[PDB]
C-alpha cells in the first residue's frame, strides 16, 4: 500500500511520447523521481515538495512534470531517446522530520529506431537425466527483443520459488537475448508421472498498430511456456 | 564528491561479518540513509538523524559517531540472500530535501557446500529437433566460469538454488547449442573444472 | 579445513585501510605466517609465532590474539602496487615442518585519478600492410571491460601505467584486428563508454 | 643470494623427463618443493629437513627426489603428462626455531602432446596518435605458444619500467596466445625523432632436435623485437 507506479515495462521508437504515472495515498508531502541504468548510478531528475509545486533535479530536459494533486506525481517524456533507456523508480520522501524515502517497484523502458527489432521469445523445457544420484530441468527462452520478461515455474499449477534458481542477467546473441532458469527437486518426485512442469515467461511488447514486425507476426504482451511431464524411467 | 563508500566490491563466504565505511561532507548535512538494493527498487535499512550513536536494527548495526566521516554498517551471520549493493546515501543543505548516492558497496556472498559432488550432464527438449542443453552443478561457488568459446555457443554463470525441505543449496551453470556436434566435455574445456567432475561414457 | 581467510575478494579505491581475518584449527598449532603473492614467488610478511600480540612492520601490523582463530592484518594508504594475494599460512603438529596455505585473500586496489579525459584513439603499425590497434585510455578505474564480441577480434581488460616524473597515473586497455572494416566506435559499442568520451572524425 | 633454482621455463611433449634444480647457499637444513596452478592453488611435493632424508608431500607421486648435500634440492619428474604443467617453487626454512619460508623466483612448465604446438610470437609497435593532448604507444605480440615469455621496452638502448604496463594474462586466440603491453611518455619526448623505442619480447623454446615445428622453421629460444621513430609531426 506504498508508492505505486506505471507501468512496470514499456518499449517506444524515438521520436514517441510516454507518461509514466506514481500514485501514493500515503498521505506524503514529497515525490521523487529517479534514473537508473549499469554505468551511470542512481540520479534524481525531478521532485515535488507539494501539491502544484515542482524543481529541476540533476537531469531535467528530456522530461518534464505536472503535479495537480497530492497524491500522483507523474513525469512525461516528450520526445523518446536512446540515451532514455533506463529504470526509473518513483519515490516518496514524505515529510516532517524525516528524510525516509520509499520507492515503487521500478519500471523499465527501451528506445529503439526501427521497432522492428522486437521479437517474442522461444520457450524450451529440457528433461535431465542419466546419473540422477540424489533431479534438476532447466528452461531456455531464446531469442527475445526488448529485455522485459517475467520468468517462473509452475508445478501442477501452482508457482513455485522453492528450488528455482534463474539468471539475475540474460545473455547476448550478437539485441538479442536469451535467458535461462532451472530448478531441482526430489529424485522421487520427479518420477511421478502425474506431476506436471511449466516453465512459463511473460513477455511484454507492442500493444496497438505499430503495425509489427518484419516479416508479419506481432511482437504483443503474451506470455510463451513450455511444457513437461513426470517420467516413469 | 559528496559520498564516498569502501570497499568498492566486496566477496565473502557465508557468515563472518562486513565493515562497510562511509565518508560524507561536513558542511552541511544530514542524516545518512542506508539502503540495499538487490536487482529492484532500494530497500530502507536505516535513518542516522542527529543521532550519537549507538544503533542496531534486526542482524545489522546503523552506529555513526564523528569521525568527521564515518559510519560503522555491522553484519552477522552473512546468509546467500544478502547479496546486494548498499548505499549510504545522503542528505544536506541547501534546497531541502536530497538525496545524494554513492557508487555504492557491491556485495556478494557465497553459500557453503559441504559434500561437493561436481559434474555435467547432458539434457534433451520435449519435442524437439533434438537439441539439448549442458548442465555444470554441485561444484563448489569459488570455482569461476568462462563466457561464450566463439561467441555462437551460449554459457551462463554461477546460479545458486536452494530447497528449504532438503537444506541442499546447489549451485549451477548451463551452456548449449543446437549442434549435434556439440559435446559437454569437449564444450566446457575452456575453464579447467576440478578431477571431482563427472563425464558418463 | 585447517585455514580459512575472509574476505575471499576485497576490491578498495586507493589509500582507506584492510582488515583480513585469518582462522585457523587450535590442535595443536604453530606460528601464522603472512604473505603476499602478486604473479611471482610470495613473499615473506609476518611471523606470529608464540606472541601476544601487539607487533607491526612498516606500513603492517600482525597483531593476533586467542581469540581460538584470528589475525587483524591491518593496512594503511593502500596503493596501486599492493594489488596481490594474501596468505595466512599455518604451522602445526605432528611431522613438522609444514605450511597449510588457504584460499587466499585476492586484493585489489584502485589508483586515483582526478581529471579524467576517458576517449578512444586508433593507432598504426610501422611497417605492415597497414593494420592497426584502437586504445581506450584516461578514464575511471571503475569501469568495467568487456571480452572479445565474435571472439575472432581481441580485446584487453583495464591496465594501469605511472609515470614518477609527471605523477601521472593512468588506466587503458586495447581492442584490434587486422580487418579494414574494422573500426573504433563500431568496435568497443560492445559495452557502453561514458559520454567524456572522444571519437575523431 | 637467496633460493635460487632453474631453469625458470620449460616445455616438453608427454612421457618425457626433466629435472629441476634448487641451491641455496644460505646454509638452511629444511627445503621444499611447491605447486602451483590457477584452480588447484599452492600445494606441497617433497620436502627435507636435512642432507640425505627426504619425505613426501601432499602430491608425492610424479616426482622423485634425491638429496645429496644440504645446499641442494633438486627434484625429477620421470614421465612428463598434462597433469604436469604448472608453477613450481622451491622454498627454504632454514630452521632454527624459524618458520620463516623462503621462495625461489618460481620456474613454470608445460606438457603438450604434438610439440608442433609451439610457436614464435609475432612482435609489431604501433605508433598514435591523431589527438595527441597530453603520447602512449603500445606493442602486440602474437600468435605464440607455448605461454612463456618476457616483454618489457627498450629507449634509446636501455630498458624503462618508467611509463610501461603490461597484461598480467595472455589472450587465446581460441593454444595459442597474444599479448599487449604499452608505455606512455611527455608528447615533446616522441616528437623527437632523436628518440628510439624497441618492444622486445624473449620467448623461450625449444633446445635441440625436436625436430621443429610442422612446415619447418625452428621454436628455438629467442628474442623477437619491433622498432619505432620518433615522428616529427
Ligand atoms: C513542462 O512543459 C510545459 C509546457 O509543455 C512548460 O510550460 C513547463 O515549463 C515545463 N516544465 C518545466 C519544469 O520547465
Ligand atoms: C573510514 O575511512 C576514513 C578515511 O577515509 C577513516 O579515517 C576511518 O577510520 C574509516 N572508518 C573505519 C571504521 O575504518
Ligand atoms: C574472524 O572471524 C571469526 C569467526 O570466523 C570472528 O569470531 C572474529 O571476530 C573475526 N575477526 C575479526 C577481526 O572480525
Ligand atoms: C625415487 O626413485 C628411486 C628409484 O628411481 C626409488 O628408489 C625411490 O624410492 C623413489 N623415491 C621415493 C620417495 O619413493
Ligand atoms: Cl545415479
Ligand atoms: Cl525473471
Ligand atoms: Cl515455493
Ligand atoms: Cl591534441
Ligand atoms: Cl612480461
Ligand atoms: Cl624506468
Amino acid at each position: 500500500a506504498g508508492v505505486t507506479q506505471t507501468p512496470k515495462f514499456r518499449i517506444l521508437k524515438i521520436g514517441q511520447s510516454m507518461t509514466l504515472q506514481c500514485t501514493q495515498d500515503m498521505n506524503h508531502n514529497y515525490m521523487y523521481w529517479y534514473r537508473q541504468d549499469p554505468g551511470m548510478g542512481l540520479k534524481l531528475i525531478y521532485y515535488s515538495v507539494g501539491a502544484g509545486i515542482t524543481d529541476k533535479g540533476e537531469v531535467p530536459n528530456g522530461y518534464n512534470v505536472s503535479r495537480s494533486t497530492t497524491e500522483d506525481f507523474p513525469l512525461r517524456l516528450e520526445l523518446a531517446a536512446p540515451s532514455q533507456t533506463s529504470v526509473y523508480f518513483c519515490a516518496s520522501r514524505h515529510g516532517l522530520a524525516s528524510y525516509e524515502q520509499y520507492f515503487g517497484p521500478g519500471t523499465r523502458l527501451t528506445v529503439t529506431e526501427d521497432l522492428k527489432n522486437v521479437f517474442p521469445p522461444e520457450v524450451a523445457v529440457f528433461e535431465p537425466s542419466e546419473a540422477e544420484i540424489s533431479a534438476t530441468l532447466v528452461c531456455l527462452a531464446t531469442g527475445f527483443y526488448p529485455d522485459h520478461v517475467e520468468l517462473s515455474w509452475w508445478v501442477n499449477g501452482k508457482e513455485v520459488h522453492s528450488g528455482v534458481c534463474t539468471d539475475p542477467q540474460p545473455l547476448k546473441e550478437q539485441s538479442r537475448y536469451a535467458l535461462s532458469s532451472r530448478l531441482r527437486v526430489s529424485a522421487t518426485f520427479w518420477q511421478n508421472p502425474r506431476n506436471h512442469f511449466r516453465c512459463q515467461v511473460q513477455f511484454y511488447g507492442l500493444s496497438e498498430n505499430d503495425e509489427w514486425t518484419q516479416d508479419r507476426a506481432k511482437p504483443v504482451t503474451q506470455i510463451v511456456s513450455a511444457e513437461a511431464w513426470g517420467r516413469a524411467d | 564528491p559528496k559520498v564516498v563508500q569502501s570497499p568498492l566490491s566486496l566477496v565473502v563466504h557465508e557468515g563472518d561479518t562486513v565493515t562497510l565505511n562511509c565518508s560524507y561532507e561536513v558542511t552541511n548535512f544530514r542524516s545518512l540513509l542506508w539502503y540495499k538494493q538487490e536487482k529492484k527498487a532500494p530497500t530502507f535499512l536505516f535513518m542516522l538523524t542527529s543521532s550519537g550513536i549507538e544503533k542496531k536494527s534486526g542482524r545489522l548495526s546503523s552506529i555513526l559517531d564523528k569521525k568527521e566521516l564515518f559510519s560503522i554498517l555491522n553484519i552477522t551471520a552473512t546468509q546467500t540472500g544478502d547479496s546486494a549493493v548498499y548505499l549510504c546515501a545522503w542528505a544536506g543543505g541547501t534546497s531541502y530535501g536530497k538525496l545524494t548516492f554513492g557508487q555504492g558497496t557491491i556485495l556478494t556472498v557465497h553459500p557453503n557446500i559441504q559434500k561437493p559432488d561436481p559434474a555435467v550432464y547432458q539434457l534433451r527438449d520435449s519435442k524437439s529437433s533434438d537439441k539439448s542443453v549442458c548442465l555444470f552443478t554441485d561444484f563448489d561457488s569459488q570455482t569461476n566460469v568462462s563466457q561464450s568459446k566463439d561467441s555462437d555457443v551460449y554459457i551462463t554463470d554461477k546460479c545458486v538454488l536452494d530447497m528449504r525441505s532438503m537444506d541442499f543449496k546447489s549451485n549451477s551453470a548451463v551452456a548449449w547449442s543446437n549442434k549435434s556436434d556439440f559435446a559437454c566435455a569437449n564444450a566446457f574445456n575452456n575453464s579447467i573444472i576440478p578431477e571431482d567432475t563427472f563425464f558418463p561414457s
